[PDB]
């Protein structure tokens, strides 16, 4: 679903 | 301030944000944009402890945001309130990526028969798929019957509704797919032709279609013993449909 702040 | 209150300490100060856009578009037969915009609204669900100090920037790839309409708490730079609120909103219309392209094609058969094509090409990349998509093609009203065949997916004729639906679970992107159909037309009176509706399309899009991206959340709470290092910030793109026609 969600996806890390790079 | 009152939009959060004092005290507010989580364990695990996480951060949710979510980016909300509505791609719409007409575009005639032959591939050309008759009109287009995104609609777009950035929300966040914030679990930080106290009254931290939050920086939100981004690519302002490129893109230019038309409109803004912002939460009371702005002045971008923010103290947000605690839990889910709505950011900001937004409108673009430059240099918008067209998530998919739909290409009619349609042929008469004397006064009776109704050959038609319709292929879409997903355009974006090829990693990433497209979910809950339909193709709704219009039938005249003098239809009797409607004959589809298709490759993915699945086809219905509802009549009543007097269009024909297709569906299909998933797409990658730098595909085609198509169908066909036979449509048998009851005579009627040639006098009126008939107005001819535009072939609609929804999907879901893990991606803003304009090319919009979170380019840095910084969070800054200088009482409490946490820095930004410390916040465990997530970030969900989704693009859906609104007016998504193609002229036949």
């Amino acid at each position: 679903c969600y996806e890390q702040l790079n | 301030i009152g939009w959060r209150r004092e005290g507010i300490k989580y364990r695990r100060n996480e951060l949710f944000l979510d980016v909300l856009e509505s791609v719409n578009l007409l575009m005639s037969p032959q591939g050309q944009v008759l009109s287009a915009h995104v609609s777009g609204r950035v929300v966040m669900k914030s679990y930080l402890s106290g009254m931290p100090e939050c920086k939100f920037g981004m690519n302002d790839q490129s893109i230019a945001i038309d409109d803004c309409t912002f939460h009371q708490c702005v002045r971008i730079s923010f103290i947000p309130p605690d839990g889910e609120f709505e950011l900001m909103r937004y409108r673009t219309t430059k240099d918008i990526i067209l998530p998919f392209r739909v290409i009619p094609l349609v042929r008469e058969v004397g006064r009776t028969k109704l050959e038609v094509k319709v292929v879409i090409k997903s355009n974006f990349k090829p990693s990433l798929l497209a979910q809950k998509i339909e193709v709704r093609i219009p039938t005249p009203l003098n239809t009797s019957g409607v004959q589809v065949i298709c490759m993915k997916g699945k086809a219905k004729y509802k009549a009543s509704e007097n269009a024909i639906v297709w569906k299909i679970k998933r797409m990658a992107g730098m595909k085609e797919s198509q169908i066909s159909a036979e449509i048998e037309l009851l005579p009627t009176n040639d006098k009126k032709k008939w107005a001819r509706p535009p072939i609609s399309m929804n999907f879901e899009v893990p991606f803003a279609p304009s090319g919009l991206k979170v380019r840095y959340l910084k969070v800054f709470e200088p009482k409490l013993n946490y820095s930004d290092h410390d916040v465990i910030k997530w970030v969900r793109y989704i693009g859906r449909s609104g007016i998504y026609e193609t002229r036949c």
